[PDB]
């Protein structure tokens, strides 16, 4: 009662000892002990008394008390299952509680039914419209009616009731009877340790009833969920058949059933691998497992042939005619029969069968794998060290290894090291290498199992004829004195004693050996564990999932054969004399002798034991007993390294392109070939099969040599059948491993800190894994609703601390609307619902509060009987709160009940522990007044002008008190250890009551959220009409946190919500949506299970993108890194004041007490970190497996080809929302193709518009000065500047093994790019035959033409459509002369670069090699001079030698040789031999760049009707030509193909918005080139006050026709010009029908994204019929960015009208132009095009004219833009335009005027410093905008160099200040001392506007 | 291993007479090479 209720789900095994002990303590009608009973009876139990009462009850109560032979009266504890299933207590009158439960839940559902359906339907419309389809109806009410008012539930309910009764009885027992339920048809007896059942009688101990209750509730959950239409009748029928049959059999036999169930586990894979393509694997594993089942069945005497045959047939029957995923689910539920009961004897006997069995080892094999361990270690250490290898690595024969050593080759090929023995002998007895010990204070703060001393039995159990220990490693260590992590190790490795007896359960042993064990494992996994090869497990999650899916893919192309080895006994098979090679090697590698093996040694002279049959046995005894054999789970890291070694060896012993993954003992291998690419799949799979068979035979042979009885029980092979950690991978996708997690849908969470809240939490997360794979999302939403409802009911009726007094439970159980309005609001903002909507499509978070109000607005505006609760949330009484509470977590709304008790319990436990300390000065690590200082520092950091909780948390984390709290937080929280802590009773009495009544007070609070409170007037309007969540979230957070800080209102956070912002629309076939920018593609692809060659694309796997934007006398990392990050954040990268830096230094000086005091006036290297979002913490623990699902986010083809951000380094300010948007699109698409599907659905796209944003909220940046001068207190033990070009080339080509900072450049960039590439490759030359010029160019190009990814990034993010490509094609760096291409250019550049260097290499050893320890620069010089001799040599051979000076001597000799044969000036030969140094690339590069920020002319060194037509074809022009559709976008290169180049807009010279009429005059020119008959002039859907007018001005017709898409509300400019001259004298058929009911030309224009068929065919139909109502020619705007569609569109047009001629523009910037184009029936011609999709084109060569004309136009428009940014004109056509159709003057002192504006704005700024809106962002942005307009107006006053500067800046580099330093001309200086930074301070539409304005001005004068 | 071939052949062929004859050959043969050959032949006979 007082604390710590017992558990609810067992984490302890079930034995056969203790249950028998109970049931034979009394007379309840073989065993492993036959000793005595009355001894136990009077042996002080009182359970004898209780069970005497039980037997009295039973005997006197039943009639069959004394009869013949029990034939009426049978007790079957032999696992009755059909009996628990049978009506043991099925009498229909349930306890009135459960009926109330049903009433409440059902009523809540009937209430909230209609609303949630509308919520989901409106969610569907909002995203695309009517999702969640099947190829029938669902509803919440249908969910509950088919989930809970269907059969197979009453049993679960019954056992839940029994479980609760037993729990409460155990509680009462702890407080210090039984319950007797007499009734018709049964009798119930419940004891605190045993329960009885009868109606045919049985007994159940505590753990047993728990197991069976869990089993039943899980089974009910599974079958019930399968009743939902998602994964329907197949699995339902199969699971029910299998359940009935296997339960029957379990009764029929006994424990043996479990074995076949064990075999049934692995059985699925067999049934699953019957892949008809590749044979012999089916008949391998299927047959093996079926025969093994036959054996493990017959072994226990069932029947001979008929029963065996038929029962095996029936156990196989539930697997036929299924798909793989269903089988996987059926597996994960096939484990559903309760963990069997144990018996000590059998387990001890098996592990004895693993005792001595033979010293059969193959010395050659163990030596070979030793050599490979050596080479792996050496290669790895050389890799990361990036210097030399170990101090001594060459003891032995062969000067070739000695060459490898003295030369320091970073590589030792496996092929090589196979050819030798003892590749090194790192074995001595002197010293230590490359490591040290005594660190990582974490481990000892964690406790593991620990056994008793020598005298064990009397301590381990009762029933003797004696002393107990009951100790704990954690208590002992925390209460240990003079502990030294070092001296313990030498005490261990020294003289052993007989005080060590390890026990078996898990395994445990004495304190000192377990301590040294964990120490050694920490050392290994800390230093040596890092060196990993052949396995992708470096990073936590992304690397794992990515590597896995890439393996399963690289199996296939548009060569797959895996096999996997899995079991645990593998670990307990090794022996000493096959480990001491590696043990000794590693031991000597880390110094101290004979350490890494000692376990075996002890196990030599020791015995073990897993309750004991006593005759006489108390000491060393031979044999339920183990005598000195491996081990269950200790030290297994060495096992991992050795498995790595052996897999490498067996691989390289044959031609094996091997790839590996391994966790614990379960591992999976893929092997690959070089199969010829024309043979059918069968042949390729056959070659792969032969290869993996060779590898597998060799692997088995080598393992047996090493000794491993590896069998077919553990090794399964196939072509496409990966497995890893219970997650299977099949033909490039993760299988839907859902239903097992479905079986985790419990009723109450872990008991430690149990509370309603936490319970629902698990629910959500559990349902969340269910959301991830398989089942449709809506079902998951509904299921979460149902589960929270049911669980809230279960907790509100019969609580575990039930109180009859209060009325809160009364008002809850009385109305159902209340529980609904508590289970339908985001739990972060109060309530029991954890992320219904948003998390449904993303694992990320953003801000919970904005997502919470997104949920709330969605529900309300959809209708869930909620409107007034919002205002109540607003005017909610703000909770107590504190500086520190806000501190330790941001995103935090101050509410009373948001910390579950388990947190407070953890805190109290850890603090009580830290109260125990007799250690070294770690005592100071705990002080009582800590939390006061914590809140004090939170105040100091947070009671200022502008305060940010994110930086608050980061600083408080990295500071002095931070790591202190961290240490005191990294303790265990196990029930045992927290119970032991609570055995220190004095926590308090108050908090005791608090935790004792938690859920009650929580429900009382939320009940106080009854019908609305009073709505204050301000907020009433302030929040009404749900405009946008973010402002609501801002106001809510402000109002809530108010009572502490008040006036200040924190911001600087709250990125938006995905579903709130994004609107999007799906498209299939011909779809028209919201008028216009990301998009996802999905071609007509057949799902998994078809044909590898017919998968339309090359299957490319995308991953939830999680990037890490990571770009000196001592440099080794320590707490010094912590202070680095501290200062970097605390300075904000803008706030640089003496106060601020003094304070940062001070917080440092208090933090680092690691070395001596740190007094540096300015920590030099701390770099800027607030310019970015590089602020977070994580990545510490071992694993996190449950990745995700992918079955159609595989053929996905994303592309960011539309503008979202420009040339910039947003650095996770937008990548976060970008990451969310990508994952959200993927989830939308998958959900749209979730269930079993085909290619039946056709090519489909998804276009997400980001335009609909009710608020966007542009970012801001400013400063403040904090001052409250309080501090924590502690002292414990812890000229020309092409250098930018040089560094840029260095970093870039360094990355290949993002155009900012490459914008101010020269061709020297690619010069040095080529230089670095040539340098590296030249060292790789090693004088292989390459003559100077041509062969070096060829080999360079060949080594370049590979590894695309990095080249992709470079191309996209630098060679983009802005001036960079313009400059490039102007300098002839590239060459564009069918190539509709963008990528090849990239590599050409590099090649060109290299080639250019050759020319300088022709004469001159200049270019001053640069490097970013002196041996490094020496070998760099060596590499360079090697390159030089390789080029300009070509007269004599040369030899390799040493690195330091040998090649230098060879160079001097070869120079003296070439003294008589050269090209250069001959003296410079000596000067040929005649090196710059840096610190780190990124810092120096960005610092030097920001040092170029002085007004400079480095840009100087960088310094109408001429379009035409491509007259495609004529009448009957049939001559289909070859498609050559080679196209861009191989992989998703970054967002630059046509995004931004607005400077073109000056060539449409008027000041209006339409500006399209320029195109009008062009097309009218081309029209006048042609004759055209009487006019009707139809302009379909366009003309919006735009072009059309000019046409009549040049071509009048009769009876004009106008259309546009009708919106909420007419052509403007048309009326604005002509009608005076006039008066002088989304839908398919309705709109086109209005047109047909209402000759000459028509005008049409739109655009959408990729869909390989047309969707506006109605308009060609329009033209056909309108000219029918002649040769009236069309005008049709289009573009071949997706040239396929363009060719398809021209072929479709070619239907009727011949002589089609397209004409290009002259105003669109360098970009794929927006060119203007001029059978039997419509659908049949469309079909002609459809079947002409593949090979049908009429543009085989005209592409030549198009593209040379495009480059012409590009040059012309660039020249023209520079002409009009100057004084010249493009007239004789602007006047034709004007016919039809800030004002400030200019002075030289406009710069003085700008100074005036600056001074006035700064005065406003300093003045203001001294729903709502912004503060300094608004005024500063308006200042800059005003300055911009003023400059564009005063343009004509000009120091022209400055005009060129700002020309570039507006051309991407927007608005660097001109008059920087002259802001000098005192108070306006000191009041804001950051004037420089402020002066050092971009939206597309604004850019188009300013370009048009500049053009208007330059035309005006 | 018997029912292995049985389930496989049932999963492969459709003709009644051929199904019957094949199952007959399966349920009586006792030379393992003949079982492997049955597997190969029947899995080849699916066109
Ligand atoms: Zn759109
Ligand atoms: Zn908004």
């Amino acid at each position: 009662r007082e604390i710590l209720l017992p558990e609810v789900h067992l984490n302890s095994p079930i034995v056969k000892h203790k249950l028998y002990y109970y049931i034979l303590l009394g007379n309840l009608p073989g065993p492993l002990h036959n000793q005595n009973w009355n001894q136990i009876a009077h042996e002080e139990s009182n359970l004898a008394q209780r069970l005497v009462n039980v037997r009295n009850f039973l005997i006197t109560h039943i009639p069959d008390l004394r009869k013949g032979h029990w034939q009426e009266y049978v007790n079957v504890i032999l696992w009755p299952r059909i009996l628990p299933l049978i009506p043991d207590f099925k009498i229909n009158d349930q306890l009135p509680l459960l009926k109330n439960w049903d009433k409440l839940v059902k009523e809540s559902c009937s209430v909230i039914n209609a609303g949630t359906s509308q919520c989901i339907q409106n969610l569907s419309y909002g995203l695309t419209g009517r999702g969640n389809l099947f190829t029938r109806d669902i509803d919440l009410k249908t969910v509950v009616a088919a989930w809970h008012d269907s059969d197979w539930k009453r049993i679960s309910d019954f056992w839940i009731m029994i479980k609760f009764q037993m729990r409460q009885l155990i509680v009462r027992q702890t407080d210090h009877l039984i319950t007797y339920i007499e009734n018709r048809e049964g009798i119930i007896i419940i004891t605190p340790e045993l329960v009885a059942l009868f109606n045919t009688l049985t007994y159940m101990t505590f753990e047993i009833v728990l197991m069976v209750s869990d089993m039943y509730e899980g089974r009910h959950n599974i079958l019930s969920l399968c009743t939902v239409s998602t994964y329907l009748n197949p699995l339902k029928k199969r699971i029910t058949y299998l359940l009935s049959l296997v339960d029957n059999l379990a009764f029929q036999i006994g424990d043996a059933v479990y074995n076949i169930i064990a075999l049934l586990e692995s059985f699925v894979y067999a049934q699953l691998q019957m892949s008809d393509p590749i044979p012999e694997l089916r008949g391998q594993f299927h047959a093996f497992v079926c025969s093994e089942i036959l054996d493990a069945l017959r072994g226990t005497n069932s029947f001979t042939q008929d029963e065996l045959r038929t029962v095996t047939t029936n156990l196989i029957s539930p697997f036929q005619d299924l798909t793989p995923d269903l089988t996987a689910e059926l597996l994960c539920i096939m484990r559903l029969w309760g963990h069997p009961m144990l018996t000590a004897s059998q387990a001890a006997g098996k592990v004895r069968e693993s005792m001595c069995a033979g010293k059969v080892l193959d010395f050659p094999t163990i030596m070979k794998t030793l050599a490979f361990f050596h080479t792996i270690l050496i290669n790895g250490y050389r890799r990361k060290h990036h210097g030399v290898w170990p101090p001594l690595n060459l003891p032995g024969n062969a000067s070739k290894g000695l060459t490898e050593l003295m030369n320091d080759n970073t590589e030792i090929s496996y092929e090589f090291t196979l050819k030798h023995w003892k590749e090194v002998s790192l074995i001595k007895f002197k010293k230590c290498f490359d490591a040290d010990a005594g660190e990582e204070l974490s481990i000892f703060m964690k406790d593991k199992a620990i056994s008793a001393p020598k005298q064990d039995w009397m301590s381990v159990f009762r029933r003797s004829l004696p002393n107990p220990f009951n100790r704990r490693l954690l208590l002992n260590f925390l209460g240990d004195d003079k502990f030294d992590p070092n001296v313990e190790l030498q005490y261990v490795t020294s003289g052993h004693d007989d005080t060590f007896c390890a026990s078996y359960s898990f395994a445990k042993l004495t304190k000192r050996m377990r301590s040294c064990q964990v120490i050694a494992e920490s050392l290994l996994a800390n230093h040596a564990g890092k060196l990993m090869k052949e396995n992708g497990v470096v990073m936590n999650q992304l690397s794992l999932t990515k590597s896995l899916l890439t393996m399963s893919q690289i199996g296939i192309i548009s060569a797959a054969s895996f096999l996997t080895t899995d079991l645990k006994k593998y670990c307990l098979q090794w022996r000493y004399q096959t480990i001491i090679p590696f043990a000794q090697s590693l031991n000597r590698m880390y110094g101290y002798p004979h350490l890494f093996e000692w376990i075996h040694l002890r196990l030599m002279r020791s015995t073990l034991y897993v309750f004991n049959p006593p005759a006489d046995t108390s000491q060393f005894d031979l044999d339920i007993f183990i005598v000195s054999p491996g081990i269950e789970g200790l030290c297994q890291k060495a096992w991992t390294m050795i498995s790595i070694a052996v897999i490498i060896l067996s691989a390289t012993e044959s031609g094996t392109r091997v790839m590996s993954m391994v966790q614990g003992d379960n591992q999976a291998i893929a092997v690959t070939t070089r199969v010829p690419r024309s043979l059918p799949t069968l042949e390729k799979k056959t070659i792969a099969f032969r290869s993996c068979n060779l590898f597998f035979e060799r692997l088995k042979c080598n393992n047996f040599g090493l000794g491993h009885h590896l069998k077919e029980q553990e090794t399964i092979i196939s072509s496409h059948f990966f497995v890893y950690s219970k997650r299977i991978f099949y033909q490039g996708r993760i299988l839907t491993q859902a239903l097992k997690n479905a079986s985790k849908l419990c009723l109450t969470a872990d008991v430690l800190g149990e509370c309603t809240q936490s319970s629902c939490s698990n629910l959500a997360t559990t349902v969340m894994r269910l959301t991830e794979n398989g089942v449709e999302k809506d079902i998951c939403f509904y299921l979460n609703i149902y589960m929270t409802i049911k669980q809230l009911s279960y907790d509100i009726i019969f609580p575990q601390v039930s109180i009859p007094g209060d009325q809160i439970t009364l008002e809850y159980i009385n109305n159902p609307h209340l529980v609904s309005r508590l289970a339908l609001l985001p739990s972060q903002l109060g309530g029991l619902n954890y992320l219904s909507c948003s998390r449904l499509f993303n694992r990320n978070i953003g801000d919970p509060v904005v997502s919470a109000v997104a949920d709330l607005k969605r529900l309300i505006k959809s209708g869930c009987m909620d409107y007034w609760i919002l205002y109540n949330l607003l005017g909610r009484k703000p909770g107590n709160g504190s500086w520190a509470t806000l501190a330790a977590d941001p995103y935090s709304i101050n509410i009373e009940y948001q910390y579950p008790p388990t947190t407070a319990l953890k805190r109290h436990t850890q603090q009580a522990l830290m109260e125990l300390s007799t250690n070294p000065m770690l005592r100071g690590i705990f002080s009582d007044n800590a939390q006061a200082e914590e809140n004090n520092l939170a105040r100091f950091l947070l009671d200022r002008e502008v305060i940010f909780p994110r930086v608050a948390h980061i600083i408080i984390e990295q500071t002095s008190v931070g790591r202190r709290k961290q240490i005191q937080g990294y303790l265990d929280s196990t029930r045992s250890i927290m119970r032991k802590s609570l055995e220190i009773k004095p926590l308090s009495n108050r908090k005791l009551n608090e935790i004792l009544d938690y859920n009650i007070n929580y429900l009382a609070y939320n009940l106080a959220l009854l019908k609305n409170a009073i709505e204050p007037p301000t907020y009433l309007k302030a929040m009404t009409l749900e405009t946008c969540s973010i402002d609501i979230a801002r106001n809510l957070r402000k109002l809530s946190w108010a009572p502490l800080l008040g006036g200040r209102n924190l911001e600087g956070l709250e990125t938006p919500d995905p579903i709130e912002i994004t609107a999007g629309a799906l498209i299939v076939g011909s779809g028209y949506c919201e008028q216009c920018f990301t998009w996802f593609f999905l071609p007509s692809g057949i799902e998994i299970g078809g044909d590898p060659r017919d998968n339309p694309p090359i299957r490319v796997p995308y991953i939830g993108s999680r990037t890490d934007e990571r770009r000196y006398i001592r440099g080794a990392s320590s707490s010094l890194k912590a202070v680095l990050r501290l200062a970097g954040v605390y300075i904000w990268a803008f706030g640089d004041t003496l106060e601020n830096w003094i304070d940062a230094l001070d917080l440092s000086h208090t933090r680092v007490n690691i070395t001596l005091e740190q007094l540096q006036s300015l920590t030099p290297l701390p770099t800027s970190a607030n310019l970015t979002h590089r602020l977070d913490d994580g990545t510490t623990t071992l694993k996190f497996t449950p990745a995700s699902s992918y079955t159609f986010s595989s053929f996905t083809h994303i592309s960011n080809d539309e503008q979202y951000l420009t040339i910039n380094d947003k650095t996770a300010d937008s990548n976060i929302i970008y990451q969310q948007l990508m994952i959200t699109g993927l989830g939308i698409l998958e959900t749209w193709n979730n269930p079993p599907i085909n290619r039946t659905f056709e090519e489909s796209t998804l276009h997400l518009h980001t335009g609909a944003s009710c608020c966007v909220r542009p970012v801001d940046s400013c400063i403040l000065s904090e001052a409250l001068t309080v501090k924590p207190h502690i002292t414990v033990p812890y000229g020309k500047l092409t250098l930018l070009s040089q560094f840029t080339a260095r970093q870039i080509i360094n990355a290949i093994t993002i155009s900012e900072c490459m914008y101010t450049k020269l061709d020297e960039l690619f010069m040095y790019c080529g230089w670095e590439l040539l340098l590296e490759l030249s060292y790789q030359m090693y004088y292989l035959r390459v003559v100077g010029w041509s062969n070096i160019v060829d080999y360079s190009y060949m080594i370049l033409r590979r590894i695309p990814g990095a080249a992709l990034n470079n191309l996209a993010s630098t060679l983009s459509h802005p001036k960079l490509f313009r400059r490039a094609i102007n300098l002839d760096i590239v060459a564009p002369l069918a190539s509709l291409d963008y990528i090849k250019m990239s590599v050409d550049a590099i090649l060109w670069g290299c080639k250019r260097v050759i020319n300088v290499l022709s004469n001159g050893g200049d270019l001053e090699l640069v490097v970013t320890d002196r041996s490094m620069n020496l070998i760099a010089r060596k590499l360079t001079l090697l390159s030089l001799i390789h080029h300009n040599g070509l007269e004599l051979p040369k030899i390799k030698g040493f690195s330091p000076d040998e090649k230098c001597f060879a160079l001097t000799e070869f120079l003296r040789k070439v003294v008589n044969s050269g090209l250069s000036s001959i003296e410079n030969l000596s000067n040929f031999m005649y090196a710059a140094f840096a610190s780190n690339n990124y810092y120096l590069t960005r610092k030097l760049l920001n040092s170029i920020r002085d007004t400079e002319s480095g840009q100087v060194a960088v310094t109408c009707t001429n379009d035409y037509i491509i007259w495609i074809i004529e009448s009957n022009a049939n001559l289909e030509k070859y498609p050559i559709p080679n196209s861009p976008e191989d992989d998703s290169n970054f967002h630059n193909f046509k995004l931004n180049a607005p400077s073109h807009h000056t060539l449409r010279p008027l000041g209006l918005s339409s500006t399209a009429w320029y195109k009008g005059i062009s097309c009218c020119r081309y029209l006048e080139r042609l004759k055209l008959p009487q006019g009707d002039h139809l302009y379909i859907a366009e003309g919006s006050g735009a072009s059309m007018t000019i046409i009549e001005y040049l071509f009048p017709g009769r009876k004009i026709y106008y259309n546009s898409l009708f919106s909420s509300g007419m052509p403007t400019q048309f009326i604005e010009s002509v009608p005076y001259k006039l008066w002088q004298a989304i839908g398919m058929t309705a709109c086109v029908e209005f047109i047909i009911n209402r000759c000459s030309l028509v005008h049409v224009d739109l655009e959408s994204s990729a869909s390989l068929n047309q969707q506006c065919l109605s308009k060609p139909i329009i033209n056909a019929i309108i000219t029918a109502t002649p040769h009236g020619v069309l005008i049709l705007k289009y573009s071949w960015l997706p040239f396929t569609r363009f060719s398809t569109l021209i072929t479709f047009l070619w239907c009727y009208f011949e002589r089609i001629t397209v004409l290009r523009s002259t105003y669109s910037d360098p970009a794929n132009h927006e060119v203007y184009l001029i059978t039997v029936s419509q659908a049949t011609g469309m079909a002609m095009t459809l079947t002409d999709q593949g090979f049908t084109l009429i543009s085989p060569e005209r592409i030549n004219q198009y593209w040379d004309g495009h480059l012409k136009q590009e040059r012309i428009v660039a020249e023209a833009i520079d002409k009009v940014v100057l004084g010249e004109n493009a007239l004789f056509n602007s006047s034709d335009n004007e016919l039809i159709l800030e004002p400030v003057a200019t002075f030289i002192e406009f710069e003085q005027l700008i100074c005036t504006m600056l001074t006035t704005h700064l005065k406003e700024i300093i003045d203001i410093t001294r729903g709502l809106l912004g503060k300094i962002s608004t005024i500063v942005r308006l200042l800059t905008e005003r300055i911009l307009n003023h400059t564009i107006r005063n343009w004509l006053i000009l120091p022209p160099s400055l005009r060129m500067i700002v020309k570039q800046d507006l051309e991407f580099g927007i608005f660097r200040i001109t008059s920087i330093l002259n802001s000098d001309r005192l108070i306006a200086q000191l009041t804001a001392g950051y004037i420089r930074k402020l002066i050092e301070g971009l939206t597309r539409p604004i850019q188009k506007q300013i370009w048009k304005a500049l053009g208007c001005v330059v035309y005006c004068h | 291993l018997k029912i292995t071939l049985e389930q496989l052949a049932k999963d492969c062929i459709s003709k009644p007479k051929m199904r019957e004859e094949y199952l007959l050959k399966i349920n009586q043969a006792s030379s393992e090479a003949q079982l492997i050959d049955l597997k190969k032949a029947i899995i080849r006979s699916a066109i």
